[PDB]
RNA sequence: UGGAUUCAACGCCGGGAACCUCACCGGGGGCGACGGCAGGAUGAAGGCCAGGCUGAAGGUCUUGCCGGACACGCCGAGAGGAGGUGCAUGGCCGCCGUCAGCUCGUACCGUGAGGCGUCCACUUAAGUGUGGUAACGAGCGAGACCCGCGCCCCCAGUUGCCAGU
RNA sequence: CCCCGAAACCCCCGGGCUACACGCGCGCUACAAUGGGCGGGACAAUGGGAUCCGACCCCGAAAGGGGAAGGGAAUCCCCUAAACCCGCCCCCAGUUCGGAUCGCGGGCUGCAACUCGCCCGCGUGAAGCUGGAAUCCCUAGUACCCGCGUGUCAUCAUCGCGCGG
């Protein structure tokens, strides 16, 4: 049996958790062996602008931040499992990617 | 294409869409949009307060609009549809724009502001604040804040709960800035019942 | 009036003229860190709409 | 606008062209004369009498 | 070229400018939407072959060139303007100041403007609290809140770690 | 709002913003031994990467050049940091301190390197031997000292924002 990596990334831990729970509950609905939602290092896109247009006055900065949480899940590749994980809702603020290790 | 690139791209695109529609549907109480890239195409949903105005004359408006959408902005297959705000009187940018529209009609600012405040606080908001800033009452500019109810300013609960809205009223002699802030019926930390 | 039009929108490939904010159209202080192309001013105005937050 | 350019000369029952022709080009192309060479009106490129 | 001149201008305008950026200088070339006016496509609105000028240019031109087609040669009326005005404005920023202040309802005091609360003593980073008190209560702000670091537990074990076998 | 409006709009070439008898602000390097050089030995983190990072091999004295695995990012690379330590020369002097300046040559970026870029090698060898009055920052993993990353970025960091030692 050959395995399937599912790399999924979001800005919302709760959507992320929703997807992982979908996968957990569907694998245990069936009996295929999950590999946990391995949490990968989350990316902190930091942008440190100066908050002034004038150029006059004291220099003050806005440190804006975007956070990307990332998980990966390995599940054995079955046609059933694959069909239904394709059927998954995959909400709007999330990306996924089903690679297959063979 | 890296993943953060993807997020950034989507946000920027959507922001520019939002800008365009804010310009063109300001009569309609355009509150915002949402966008989903379904397989058959990308379907978007415009939340506004007068879908009558956004459709115009038998879909004329949505038609030229979707043309603009797929052309000027990278979009697979636009599938515009329209929806309402469940409580626009709790939305605050729609109200800011309605107020600016009024001031442009020519209504006096105290009357318009107090009318809108009455409406919001009857439609059930815990608090409301309205700043009008500019050439009110002559040539030297001033600022006036009309407030009612209970409103927070500082902290994460403000950054989250209260809805902020801004608009310009472009009048004969210049701009009036309209800031609106609405606090709905939802609770804070130090309540402790 | 037989002539040749000479506006010549020259295609810069590097430079402060090459890069332009997609909103206002400013040429200098442009953000290009992760695929953006935005003037610092605009970015500060819209960052929440893109999802950028100010927790520090 | 130069604005009057009747060049053909009617021989009688048929016209004869005041034009010259370019060999490396197609038909209909008409030419000028500048003292040692021709000129293409369609596109314009190098040529001489020779 | 400009802006900014104590704090709060002077490695600031994210201003590390070869062109661009630029707004300065010398030179060169394009631009009237809408109408009307001089007209009109008759073959041209527009592009254009070889050259002379030109820094270089179908920019222009004696000399000639046609792919099939309207008008700044003239008015209004404009597009655009990093042109002026930041004592006409908005928005943002700085400073007062992350300072601890700003107020309200009712009551009382005063003809009234106003006052009281919001004062005093301790305390606190804090109008933060305790007590006294014609004040009693409340709200914004402070605090709460949000982010991160540091210790433990649970879950998870890849692309991470490798002690044990 | 006023003005320009066929010029105060748009584009191109070239110059300038990089000029220098001088005054000022903030900083870098130093005025040496609480060191300089040479050779050896060690120990990071933050962040970033598509026409982008580039290991690895070869060429070259260097800067650099050719080919190129892998890497759209806990997989690969940038990335074995410097201050520190060990040994050897120098032994208190305009010096084996200091590196302004300038000459010759060799390169990278770019359409273009004169005006006006950055790097390398040989050479040169400027003031400066601790600084008046006066003034600035700082209360713990802080200040001082050390280097690194990134933003700006075609090439340019004595800068900004940050990282650790
Ligand atoms: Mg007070
Ligand atoms: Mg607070
Ligand atoms: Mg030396
Ligand atoms: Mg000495
Ligand atoms: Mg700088
Ligand atoms: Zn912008």
């Amino acid at each position: 049996m050959q395995k399937a990596r599912i790399k999924l990334a979001s800005t919302d831990i709760k959507a992320l958790n929703e997807v992982t729970d979908q996968i957990r509950q569907i694998a245990e609905r069936t009996g295929v062996r999950m590999s946990g939602p391995i949490p990968l290092p989350t990316k902190r896109i930091r942008i440190t602008t100066r908050k002034s247009p004038d150029g006059e006055g004291t220099a003050t900065f806005d440190k804006f931040e975007l956070r990307v949480h990332k998980r990966l899940v390995d599940i054995e590749a079955d046609e059933r499992a694959m069909r239904q994980i394709m059927r998954i809702r995959v909400p709007e603020d999330v990306t996924i990617e089903i690679e297959l290790i063979s | 294409m890296a993943i953060e690139r993807y997020f950034i791209e989507e946000g920027v695109r959507e922001m520019l869409i939002d800008e365009y529609l804010e310009k063109e549907l300001r009569r309609a109480g355009y509150s915002g949009i949402d966008i989903k890239k379904t397989p058959l195409g990308t379907k978007v949903v415009i939340f506004a307060a007068s879908p009558g105005y956004v459709i115009g004359r038998g879909g004329r408006r949505i038609r030229e609009l979707t043309r603009i959408l797929e052309r000027q902005f990278g979009l697979e297959n636009p599938q515009i549809e329209v929806e309402e705000i469940k409580n626009p009187y709790l939305n605050a940018k729609v109200q800011a724009i309605r107020l600016a529209r009024a001031l442009e009609r020519g209504i006096h600012f105290r009357r318009a502001a107090y009318s809108a405040i009455r409406a919001i606080m009857r439609n059930g908001a815990r608090g409301v604040e309205i700043r009008l800033s500019g050439k009110l009452t002559g040539e030297r500019a001033k600022s006036v804040r009309f407030y009612q109810g209970y409103l927070a300013k500082v902290g994460n609960p403000a950054e989250t709960l209260v809805s902020r809205g801004y608009a310009q009223a472009k009048l004969k002699l210049g701009v009036i800035g309209v800031k609106v802030s609405i606090m709905p019926p939802d609770a804070k930390l130090p309540d402790e019942i | 009036m037989a002539k040749a039009d000479y506006n010549k929108r020259k295609p810069r490939k590097f430079g402060k003229g090459a890069r332009r904010c997609v909103r206002c159209g400013q040429y200098g202080p442009v953000i290009r860190v992760h695929g953006l192309m935005l003037c610092r001013h605009c970015f500060r105005e819209i960052a929440p709409k893109l999802g950028f937050k100010k927790y520090e | 606008m130069g604005q009057k350019w009747k060049l053909y000369e009617v021989k009688g029952g048929k016209v004869r062209r005041k034009n010259k022709f370019c060999p490396r080009c197609g038909p209909g192309v008409f030419m000028a004369e500048h003292k040692d060479r021709w000129s293409c009106g369609r596109c314009g490129y190098t040529e001489w009498k020779r």
